[PDB]
C-alpha cells in the first residue's frame, strides 16, 4: 500500500514519519525542555550585547572561534600514525602521483617512437 | 515541541494547500476540501490517545504518499520565486551614523527627529537591563518570551531592533 | 566613493589631456617620417632608424 | 644599474632625516619617482641582451620582473600606514629600512650577471621578510611561521652552494654570459643526477612546489600586509627566475629528471585547487591559490619550450599584481572586524558598494579571464603542455573548473547574501584603500594592450 | 510595486468581508473583537480555515506558529499591518 | 590527510622530533669527572684497535 | 590578572573627528598631501605617461625590422628564381662530417 | 603604393557591371551618394590639410643593414668573441624566418577569402609555397628548445646530412 | 567597400559609447535607460545598410 520510506545521507528522514517524535514520555519532555533552556540562555547573553546603545564592533562568538580552531590547528595533536590513517595518507598522496607517471611515460615513450620513424604526421607543425 | 493538538491541525493546513494543488479549479478544490474535512470529523473527539496517536501517524504516511511533487507556494514564503529578493535594499539605520555632514544637509527634518529616537533609547537602556536582571530566575531564562513594560515611561526590554528594522520594501 | 572616483578622473586627466592634445598636433604638424635608402658614404646616427617623432626622441635623449 | 641601486639607499636617508609626521608622504613620493625611471630597462635589443658592466646586466626576462619590484614599494608603504598607526616613531622607520633594504637585495639579485653573486643577495632576502613576518606580525603563529620560511629555504639552498661551486672549479667561470657559449651535455651518471637536485631543488622550494609548500600557508597568513604581498608577490619569482636560468646547464638531463616533478605539480594544482574550497580563513584561502598557480609556471620552465618561457614570464607578472590584490582586500576587512575567518562578516556589498567592484575585477583576473594578461599567460602554458603530451589536458582543464569556483566562492560568500546584524563598525572605504587597489588593477589591465614587454626573452 | 498601498482601515474592511462570507458566521454578532472560540462557537478547524482564506486574501503565507495565536478579526488586522509596514 | 598530518609527519615533525632526542642524549650528563675521563681511555682504544689511527 | 597589562584599545574610527578624512593621518594638513603625493605620481606620472613612453618605444626587439627585412629577401627570392627558405641554415660547403 | 606588389600579390579585379531589371530604385545606389557627401569628402578635406603639414617638415628615416660576418661553423671552440658575433648573425636570421612563414601565411589567408566558395581550387599555388616554407622552416628551427643557439642549430643540421647521406648508401645498394 | 566597412564598425562602436560616457560621467543620470535604448536603436538602421548589399 504505501511504501516504507529509506533515508539516506542525501535524503533525511522526514520528521513527520519519524517514530521517535510519536513516543513522548517524560524523560524526553526534560531533555527536550533543557535544550530550549540552554537556547534561551545563549540568546540572552547575545541579546545584551546585540542591543547595547554605547557597543560598536563585532560580538565575539566563541562557537565560531572553535570551529576555525577544530579545523587547523587541532588536527595534529590528535593524530596518530595507525593503520587507517597510513593506508589513507599513500593512495591519496603518492597512488595518484604514480598512476599519471605511467599515463604520461607510456605516451611519451609511444610519441617518441614514432616520430624517430618519421611517420608520426608533423607536417605543418613548427609552433611548440 | 508540539502537543497532539498542534500536530494535527499543522497535517490539515497542509493536506489541504497540497489538496488546492492537485485540483487547481476552485469548484473542484472546495468538492474534496469537504470531503476532507469531514474525515477529521468523525475521529474529531476520540478519547484514547493511544488510538489518536495511531491516526496522526497513520494519515502522514498518506499525506507523504500523496503529496504534490511540486506544491504551489506563496512568492515570498521560503522556497518561493521572491523569497529574500529584497534583502539587498534593506540596509540598517546605524549606516547613517557614518554619512558625510554633507549629506546630512539635505534631510534636516528627518535627520533632526532621528537624534529623538537616539536619546529615547541611550536614556531607556539602563531601566530595560533591571527589568530583566529583577524578572529573571536565579540560573537563566528557561523561554524565549520577554516580558511587557510593567510601569508608566518605560518602554519594553530590548525593543531597538525590533522596532526599527529595514521595511519590506526598502526601495 | 564618488570622491575618491572624482579625484582619480580629475589626475588621469590632469596629465592625460595634455598628452592627448600634445601627440595629436605632433601627428598633424610634424608627422611620421619617410623610408629611403641610405646615401652612399653616409652613416647614420642610432635614432634615425625609427619612424614616429616621439620614438626617435626616446632613444636619442634616454637609450 | 647604479641609476637604481644608490637612489633605493638614499631613500634610507630620507626616512630617518625626515619630518616626524611626513615618514610616509617623503617614503611614497620618492619610491614612485623610482619606480617611474625603471621604465628605461625597457631599452631591449632582438639579438642581445643589456650588459651594463661585468657584475649586472637585464634582459627581456628581469625587466619585467625589476618594474614590478619597484612598484610595490611605494604601495607596501600605503597599505602599511593603517595598522602601524599607534606605533613607536622609530620602529615605524625602522618597519620602511626593512623594505627599502628587501628592494635593494631584488633589484641586484634579478640582475647579478655572476650565479654565486645572484646566490648571496638570493639568500640575502630571508633577513628582512623574518624580521617582518617575527616582529610585526599579529598572531602567536608568526614566531614558529619564520622558522618553516627559514629553515625550508636553507634546506635547499646551501646543496646549492656547494653545486655552483663545484661547476666553477670545472666550467673557469660562472658568469651567465659565457656559460651560454661554454655549457656542455650533462653526462647521465649517478654524480649529474645529485647535481641536478641540488640545482633546482633551492628554486623549487621557493615557487613553492607541491609537497614542500607547508612554509607557505604559515608565512603568508601570518605575515603584515607589507609581507605578504612581497612574499607573494616578488619573492615566489625568485624561483621562477632562477630555474628559468639554470637549466641552460643542465640538458639534456632535464628531459627525464623532470619526470617527478611535473607529476607534482600537474597532480599538486587539483590538490591546492581543492583545498580552498574548504577553507575557513580567507587570508589562507588566498595563500593556497599561489601553490596552484606557480604549480603551472614549474611546468611551463620544466619542459624548455619557447611557447612556455613566453608563457610563464606572462603568469609571474600576472599573478603578482593579482595575489597582492586580493591580499589588500582581504585585509581591508580584517582592519574594520579584526578577524580573518571567511564566514564571519556576510553581505558587504549593501555597506561597501564600491569596495565589491574591486573584488569582482580582482576574482575575474584571477580565474583568467580574457584577454587579461592571467588568461595570456595560463594559455601558453596549455598550449605548449598539450605538445608535449595530449593527456596535461585533461588535468589542466579540471583545475580551470575548479579556480572558478573558489575564486566566485570567495566572492559570493564575503559580498553577497545578507549582512551580519551584530557588526555595526564597518565604516566607508578610505581614499588609500580604493587608491590602493586601484594602483594594482589598472596596471593589470593596461598591459593587455601591449602585451610583450612581458613575454619574456624568447619573444 | 505600483501596487496601492494598504491602510489599516482597508485592512479591517477586507478581513470582516471574508468573515462575513463564512457560513458557520451570523453576521449580525460578527464584531472586530468576535473571539472565534470563545464567543462564536467554532473549533480550532475552522480556525484554521479562517487562516487559509485571510492569506489566500493578502496572499502572504501565515506560519503555523502565529496562526494559531490568532483568535480576533481585530489581532489578524495587527498581523497584517505588523508584516506590511501599515502605520496610517 | 595530505597538508596538515602527512606532509607535516614525513619532513618537518619526524626531522624535529630527531634533534629533540639527539640533543637530550648529548646535554643529559651527571656532570662526574670520574665518568667523563673514562670516556677518553675508550675514545684512545678505539683509535688504535678499531680504526688505527697510531700508523 | 597575574600581570599589570593596559586594557585593549578601542579601535579609533578616524571620521569622528574628521569627516573629511582621506584615510592617511590623523593631520588634516598631512591627511591631504599625503592624497596628492600619491594620486599626482601614482596615476598623473608613472601611469599616464609610463603608457606614453611604453607606447612609443622604438621598435621593441627589432620586430618590425625583422619584417621589413623580411620582405626584401622574399622579393629577391622568388625574383631570381632561388628557393624563398632554405632547409640547410648553414651552408654545407664548412662542414666536415664524423667519417 | 604603400606596400611592394611582388611580394603581396593582388590579382586583377573584374567588376561586373549592373544590370538592372526592375524599375523599383536600388537604395544602394542612393547611400552611395549620400556617403561620399556626407562622410568620404569631409574626410578627405582634412586629410588634404594634414598631408600638406607634412611635405613642409619633411625627414627621413632608414633601414638598418647588417654585414656578414663568419658563422657558427668557422668558430674555434670556446673562444667566445668568436661565437658571440656567430650567435648574435643567427637570433638574427631566427627572426627574418619567422616573418617570412609569416608573409606566407597571409598570402595563403589573403587567397582563401578572395576566391570565396572556390578556393579549393584556386588557392593551389599559395598552398603549396606554404607547404615548402613550412617544411624548410621546421628543419631548421624545430625542436631545439627554449635555450636555443647557433651550436643546436647545427648539431641538427649534421644529424641530418648524415642520414641523408646514410640514404644514398643503402639507396644505391643494388 | 567604402561604405560596407565603414558601417560595419559604426554599429560595434556605438553600441560602445554609452559604456564609455557612463565611465567618465559625461553625461547624466534619469535617462540613461532611454540612452541605451536609442543607441541600439540606431545601431539597427546601420546595420542593415551592410546587410542590403550582401543581398544584392
Ligand atoms: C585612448 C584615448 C587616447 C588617444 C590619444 C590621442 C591619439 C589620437 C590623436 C592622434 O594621434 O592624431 C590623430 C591623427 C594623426 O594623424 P595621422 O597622420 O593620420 O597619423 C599619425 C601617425 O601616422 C600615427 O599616429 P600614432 O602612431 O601616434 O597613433 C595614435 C594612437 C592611435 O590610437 C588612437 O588614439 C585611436 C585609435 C582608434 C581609432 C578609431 C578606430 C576605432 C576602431 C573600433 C573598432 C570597433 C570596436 C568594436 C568592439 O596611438 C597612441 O597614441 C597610443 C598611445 C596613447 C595611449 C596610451 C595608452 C592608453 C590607452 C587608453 C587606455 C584606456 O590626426 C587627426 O586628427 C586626423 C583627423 C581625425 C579626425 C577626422 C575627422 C574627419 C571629419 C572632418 C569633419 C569636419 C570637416 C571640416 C572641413
Ligand atoms: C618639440 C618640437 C621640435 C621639433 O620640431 O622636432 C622635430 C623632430 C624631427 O625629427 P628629428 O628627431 O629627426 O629631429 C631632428 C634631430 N634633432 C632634433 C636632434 C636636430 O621631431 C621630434 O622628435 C620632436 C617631437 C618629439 C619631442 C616631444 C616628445 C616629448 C613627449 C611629449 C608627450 C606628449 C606631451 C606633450
Ligand atoms: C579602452 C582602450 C581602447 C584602446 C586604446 C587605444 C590605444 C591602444 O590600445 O594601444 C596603445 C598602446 C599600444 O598600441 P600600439 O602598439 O598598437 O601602437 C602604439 C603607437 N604606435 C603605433 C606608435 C606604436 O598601448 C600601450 O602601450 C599600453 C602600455 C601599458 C603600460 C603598462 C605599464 C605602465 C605602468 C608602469 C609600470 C608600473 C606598474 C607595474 C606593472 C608591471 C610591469 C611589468
Ligand atoms: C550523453 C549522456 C551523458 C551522461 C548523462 C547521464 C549521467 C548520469 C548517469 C546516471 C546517474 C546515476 C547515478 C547513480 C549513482 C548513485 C550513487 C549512490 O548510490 O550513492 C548513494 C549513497 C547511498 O549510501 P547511504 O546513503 O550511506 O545508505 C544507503 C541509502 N540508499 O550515498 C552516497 O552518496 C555515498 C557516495 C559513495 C560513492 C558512490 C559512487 C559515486
Ligand atoms: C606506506 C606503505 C605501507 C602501507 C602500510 C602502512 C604500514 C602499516 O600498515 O602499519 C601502520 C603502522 C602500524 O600500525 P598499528 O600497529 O596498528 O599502530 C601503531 C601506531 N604506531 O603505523 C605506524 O605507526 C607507522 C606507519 C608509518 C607509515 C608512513 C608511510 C605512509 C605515509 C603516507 C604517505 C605520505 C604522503 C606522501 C604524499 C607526498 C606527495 C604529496
Ligand atoms: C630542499 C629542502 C627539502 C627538505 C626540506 C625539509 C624541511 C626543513 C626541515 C624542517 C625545518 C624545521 C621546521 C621548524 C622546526 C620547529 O619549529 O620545531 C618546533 C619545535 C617546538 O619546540 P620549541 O619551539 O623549541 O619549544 C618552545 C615552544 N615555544 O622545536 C623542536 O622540537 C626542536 C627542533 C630543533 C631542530 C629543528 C631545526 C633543525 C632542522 C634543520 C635540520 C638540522 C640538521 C639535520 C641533522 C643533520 C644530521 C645530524
Ligand atoms: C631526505 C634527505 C635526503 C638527503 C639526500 C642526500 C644525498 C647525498 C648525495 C651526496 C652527493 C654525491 C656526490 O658526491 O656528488 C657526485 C660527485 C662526486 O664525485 P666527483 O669527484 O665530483 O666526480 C666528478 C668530479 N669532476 O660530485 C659532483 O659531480 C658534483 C655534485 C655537486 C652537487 C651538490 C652536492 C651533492 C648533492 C647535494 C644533495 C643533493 C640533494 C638536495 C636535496 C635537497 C633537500
Ligand atoms: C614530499 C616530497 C616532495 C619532494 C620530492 C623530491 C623530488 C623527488 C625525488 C627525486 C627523484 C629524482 C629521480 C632520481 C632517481 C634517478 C632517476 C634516473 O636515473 O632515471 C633514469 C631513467 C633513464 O631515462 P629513461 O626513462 O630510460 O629514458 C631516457 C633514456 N636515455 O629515467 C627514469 O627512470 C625516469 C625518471 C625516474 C623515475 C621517476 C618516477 C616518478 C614517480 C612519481 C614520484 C612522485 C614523487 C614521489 C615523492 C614521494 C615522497
Ligand atoms: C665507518 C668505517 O668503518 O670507516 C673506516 C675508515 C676506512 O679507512 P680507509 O678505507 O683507509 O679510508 C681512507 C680514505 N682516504 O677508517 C676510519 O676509521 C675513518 C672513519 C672513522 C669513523 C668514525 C665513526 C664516528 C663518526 C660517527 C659519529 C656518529 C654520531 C655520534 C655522536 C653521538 C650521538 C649521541
Ligand atoms: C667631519 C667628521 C664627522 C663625519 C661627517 C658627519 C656629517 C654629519 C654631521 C652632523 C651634523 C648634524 O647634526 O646634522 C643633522 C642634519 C639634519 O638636521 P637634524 O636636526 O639632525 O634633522 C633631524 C630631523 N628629525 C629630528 C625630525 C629626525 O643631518 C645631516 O646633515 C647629517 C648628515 C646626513
Ligand atoms: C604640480 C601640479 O601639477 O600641481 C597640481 C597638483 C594639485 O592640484 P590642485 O590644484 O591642488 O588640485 C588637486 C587637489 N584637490 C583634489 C584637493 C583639489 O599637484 C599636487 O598636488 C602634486 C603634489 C605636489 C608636488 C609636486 C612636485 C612636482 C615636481
Ligand atoms: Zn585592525
Amino acid at each position: 500500500s504505501f511504501p516504507k520510506y529509506e533515508a539516506s545521507r542525501l535524503s533525511s528522514l522526514p520528521t513527520t514519519l519519524d517514530p521517535a517524535e510519536y513516543d513522548i514520555s517524560s524523560e524526553t519532555r526534560k531533555a527536550q525542555a533543557e535544550r530550549l533552556a540552554i537556547r534561551s540562555r545563549l540568546k540572552r547573553e547575545y541579546q545584551l550585547q546585540y542591543y547595547d546603545p554605547s557597543r560598536r564592533g563585532v560580538i565575539e562568538d566563541p562557537a565560531l572561534v572553535r570551529w576555525t580552531y577544530a579545523r587547523s590547528a587541532n588536527i595534529y595533536p590528535n593524530f596518530r600514525p595507525n593503520t587507517k590513517t597510513s593506508l589513507l595518507g599513500a593512495l591519496f598522496g603518492i597512488g595518484p602521483l604514480v598512476f599519471w607517471y605511467y599515463v604520461f611515460k607510456t605516451d611519451r615513450d609511444r610519441k617518441e617512437k614514432l616520430i624517430q620513424e618519421g611517420k608520426l604526421d608533423r607536417t605543418f607543425n613548427i609552433s611548440y | 515541541y508540539l502537543t497532539h493538538q498542534q500536530k494535527v491541525l499543522r497535517l490539515y493546513k497542509r493536506a489541504l494547500r497540497h489538496l488546492e494543488s492537485w485540483c487547481i479549479h476552485r469548484d473542484k478544490y472546495r468538492y474534496f476540501a469537504c470531503l476532507l474535512r469531514a474525515r477529521f470529523d468523525e475521529h474529531k473527539n476520540e478519547k484514547d490517545m493511544v488510538k489518536a496517536t495511531q491516526l496522526l501517524r497513520e494519515a502522514e504516511e498518506e499525506f507523504w504518499h500523496g503529496q504534490h511533487p511540486q506544491p504551489y507556494i506563496f512568492p515570498e514564503s521560503p522556497g518561493g520565486t521572491s523569497y529574500e529578493r529584497y534583502e539587498c535594499y534593506k540596509v540598517p539605520e546605524w549606516c547613517l551614523d557614518d554619512w558625510h555632514p554633507s549629506e546630512k544637509a539635505m534631510y534636516p527634518d528627518y535627520f533632526a527627529k532621528r537624534e529623538q529616537w537616539k536619546k529615547l533609547r541611550r536614556e531607556s537602556w539602563e531601566r530595560e537591563v533591571k527589568q530583566l536582571q529583577e524578572e529573571t530566575p536565579v540560573g537563566g531564562p528557561r523561554t524565549e518570551a520577554l516580558p511587557p513594560a510593567r510601569k508608566q515611561g518605560d518602554l519594553p526590554p530590548l525593543w531597538w531592533h525590533i522596532v526599527t528594522r529595514p521595511r519590506e520594501r526598502p526601495m | 566613493d564618488k570622491r575618491f572616483l572624482k579625484l582619480l578622473r580629475f589626475y588621469i586627466l590632469l596629465t592625460g589631456i595634455p598628452v592627448a592634445i600634445g601627440i595629436t598636433l605632433i601627428n598633424v604638424f610634424i608627422g611620421e617620417a619617410e623610408l629611403a635608402e641610405i646615401p652612399e658614404g653616409y652613416v647614420p646616427e642610432h635614432w634615425e632608424y625609427f619612424k614616429h617623432p616621439i620614438s626617435r626622441w626616446i632613444a636619442r635623449t634616454f637609450f | 644599474m647604479l641609476k637604481y641601486i644608490i637612489p633605493t639607499i638614499m631613500l634610507m636617508p630620507l626616512t630617518w632625516l625626515s619630518k616626524n609626521n611626513m615618514i610616509w608622504v617623503n617614503s611614497t613620493a620618492h619610491s614612485l619617482l623610482i619606480s617611474f625611471t625603471s621604465l628605461l630597462l625597457m631599452n631591449q635589443f632582438g639579438d642581445n641582451s643589456l650588459n651594463f658592466s661585468l657584475l649586472f646586466f637585464s634582459d627581456s626576462l628581469s625587466t619585467p620582473l625589476l618594474i614590478l619590484t619597484m612598484w610595490l614599494l611605494p604601495l607596501m608603504l600605503m597599505a602599511s600606514q593603517h595598522h602601524l598607526s599607534k606605533e613607536n616613531l622609530t620602529r615605524k622607520k625602522l618597519f620602511i629600512t626593512m623594505l627599502i633594504s628587501l628592494q635593494l637585495f631584488l633589484i641586484m639579485t634579478f640582475t647579478a650577471m655572476e650565479l654565486i653573486l645572484f646566490y648571496i643577495l638570493f639568500e640575502a632576502t630571508l633577513v628582512p621578510t623574518l624580521i617582518i613576518i617575527t616582529r610585526w606580525g599579529n598572531q602567536t603563529e608568526r614566531l614558529n611561521a619564520g622558522l618553516y620560511f627559514l629553515f625550508y629555504t636553507l634546506a635547499g639552498s646551501l646543496p646549492l652552494l656547494v653545486a655552483l661551486i663545484y661547476i666553477q672549479n670545472t666550467v673557469g667561470s660562472l658568469n651567465f654570459l659565457m656559460l651560454q657559449y661554454w655549457v656542455q651535455p650533462v653526462h647521465n651518471s649517478w654524480s649529474n643526477v645529485f647535481m641536478w637536485l641540488a640545482c633546482m631543488m633551492a628554486f623549487m622550494v621557493k615557487m613553492p612546489l607541491y609537497g614542500l609548500h607547508l612554509w607557505l600557508p604559515k608565512a603568508h597568513v601570518e605575515a603584515p600586509i607589507a609581507g605578504s604581498m612581497v612574499l607573494a608577490a616578488v619573492l615566489l619569482k625568485l624561483g621562477g627566475y632562477g630555474m628559468l636560468r639554470i637549466t641552460l646547464i643542465l640538458n639534456p638531463m632535464t628531459d627525464f629528471m623532470a619526470y617527478p616533478f611535473i607529476m607534482l605539480s600537474l597532480w599538486g594544482m587539483i590538490m591546492t585547487s581543492s583545498i580552498c574550497l574548504r577553507q575557513t580563513d580567507l587570508k589562507s584561502l588566498i595563500a593556497y591559490s599561489s601553490v596552484s598557480h606557480m604549480a603551472l609556471v614549474i611546468v611551463a620552465i620544466l619542459i624548455q619550450t619557447p611557447w612556455s618561457y613566453m608563457g610563464a614570464t606572462a603568469l609571474m607578472i600576472a599573478h603578482g599584481l593579482t595575489s597582492s590584490m586580493l591580499f589588500c582586500l582581504a585585509n581591508s576587512n580584517y582592519e574594520r572586524i579584526h578577524s580573518r575567518t571567511m564566514i564571519l562578516a556576510r553581505g558587504l556589498q549593501t555597506l561597501l558598494p564600491l569596495m565589491a567592484t574591486w573584488w569582482l575585477l580582482a576574482s575575474l583576473t584571477n580565474l583568467a579571464l580574457p584577454p587579461t594578461i592571467n588568461l595570456i599567460g595560463e594559455l601558453f602554458v596549455v598550449m605548449s603542455t598539450f605538445s608535449w603530451s595530449n593527456i596535461t589536458i585533461i588535468l589542466m582543464g579540471v583545475n580551470m573548473v575548479i579556480t572558478a569556483l573558489y575564486s566566485l566562492y570567495m566572492l559570493i560568500m564575503t559580498q553577497r547574501g545578507k549582512y551580519t546584524y551584530h557588526i555595526n563598525n564597518i565604516s566607508p572605504s578610505f581614499t588609500r584603500e580604493n587608491a590602493l587597489m586601484s594602483l594594482h588593477i589598472l596596471p593589470l589591465l593596461l598591459l593587455t594592450l601591449n602585451p610583450k614587454i612581458i613575454l619574456g626573452p624568447l619573444y | 510595486s505600483d501596487a496601492p498601498p494598504l491602510t489599516l482601515e482597508g485592512i479591517k474592511d477586507r478581513v470582516l468581508y471574508v468573515l462575513k462570507l463564512y457560513d458557520k458566521i451570523d453576521p449580525e454578532k460578527l464584531s472586530v473583537n468576535s473571539h472565534f472560540m470563545k464567543d462564536l462557537g467554532l473549533d480550532s478547524l475552522d480556525q484554521v480555515e479562517i487562516i487559509m482564506a485571510m492569506e489566500d486574501e493578502f496572499g502572504f503565507e501565515i506560519p503555523d506558529i502565529d496562526a494559531e495565536k490568532l483568535m480576533c478579526p481585530q489581532e489578524i488586522v495587527d498581523y497584517i499591518a505588523d508584516k506590511k509596514d501599515v502605520y496610517e | 590527510l595530505l597538508d596538515l598530518i602527512w606532509l607535516e609527519a614525513i619532513l618537518p615533525k619526524t626531522i624535529s622530533l630527531a634533534q629533540m632526542k639527539a640533543s637530550t642524549l648529548v646535554t643529559n650528563q651527571k656532570g662526574l669527572i670520574k665518568l667523563y675521563f673514562l670516556s677518553f681511555l675508550i675514545t684512545i682504544l678505539i683509535s688504535m684497535i678499531l680504526f688505527n689511527f697510531h700508523e | 590578572l597575574r600581570w599589570q597589562e593596559d586594557p585593549e584599545p578601542e579601535d579609533e574610527n578616524l571620521y569622528e573627528k574628521n569627516p573629511d578624512s582621506h584615510g592617511y593621518d590623523k593631520d588634516p594638513a598631512v591627511d591631504i598631501w599625503n592624497m596628492r603625493v600619491v594620486f599626482f605620481f601614482g596615476f598623473s606620472i608613472v601611469l599616464v605617461l609610463g603608457s606614453t613612453f611604453v607606447a612609443y618605444l622604438p621598435d621593441y626587439r627589432m620586430q618590425e625590422w625583422a619584417r621589413r627585412e623580411a620582405e626584401r629577401l622574399v622579393k629577391y627570392r622568388e625574383a631570381h628564381g632561388l628557393p624563398i627558405m632554405e632547409s640547410n641554415c648553414f651552408d654545407p660547403s664548412k662542414i666536415q662530417l664524423p667519417e | 603604393d604603400s606596400w611592394d606588389k611582388d611580394v603581396y600579390p593582388e590579382p586583377p579585379r573584374r567588376t561586373p557591371a549592373p544590370s538592372p531589371q526592375t524599375s523599383l530604385p536600388n537604395p544602394i545606389t542612393y547611400l552611395t551618394k549620400a556617403f561620399d557627401l556626407l562622410v568620404d569628402r569631409p574626410v578627405t578635406l582634412v586629410r588634404e590639410f594634414i598631408e600638406r603639414q607634412h611635405a613642409k617638415n619633411k625627414y627621413y628615416y632608414y633601414h638598418r643593414e647588417f654585414r656578414r660576418v663568419p658563422d657558427i661553423t668557422e668558430c674555434q671552440e670556446k673562444d667566445v668573441l668568436c661565437m658571440f658575433e656567430a650567435e648574435m648573425q643567427w637570433r638574427r636570421d631566427y627572426k627574418v624566418d619567422q616573418e617570412i612563414v609569416n608573409i606566407i601565411q597571409e598570402r595563403l589567408k589573403a587567397c582563401q577569402q578572395r576566391e570565396g566558395e572556390s578556393h579549393r581550387q584556386n588557392c593551389a599555388k599559395e598552398l603549396e609555397q606554404f607547404t615548402q616554407v613550412v617544411k624548410a622552416y621546421q628543419d631548421r628551427y624545430h625542436d631545439l628548445g627554449a635555450h636555443y643557439s647557433a651550436r643546436k642549430c647545427l648539431a641538427k643540421q649534421k644529424q641530418r646530412m648524415l642520414a641523408e647521406r646514410k640514404a644514398a648508401k643503402e639507396a644505391a645498394a643494388a | 567597400m567604402n561604405m560596407f566597412s565603414s558601417l560595419s564598425l559604426v554599429t560595434l562602436l556605438l553600441l560602445t559609447m554609452p559604456i564609455m560616457m557612463m565611465s567618465f560621467n559625461t553625461y547624466k543620470p534619469s535617462n540613461y535607460p532611454l540612452y541605451v535604448k536609442t543607441a541600439i536603436s540606431y545601431a539597427f538602421i546601420t546595420s542593415m545598410i551592410p546587410t542590403m548589399m550582401f543581398i544584392h
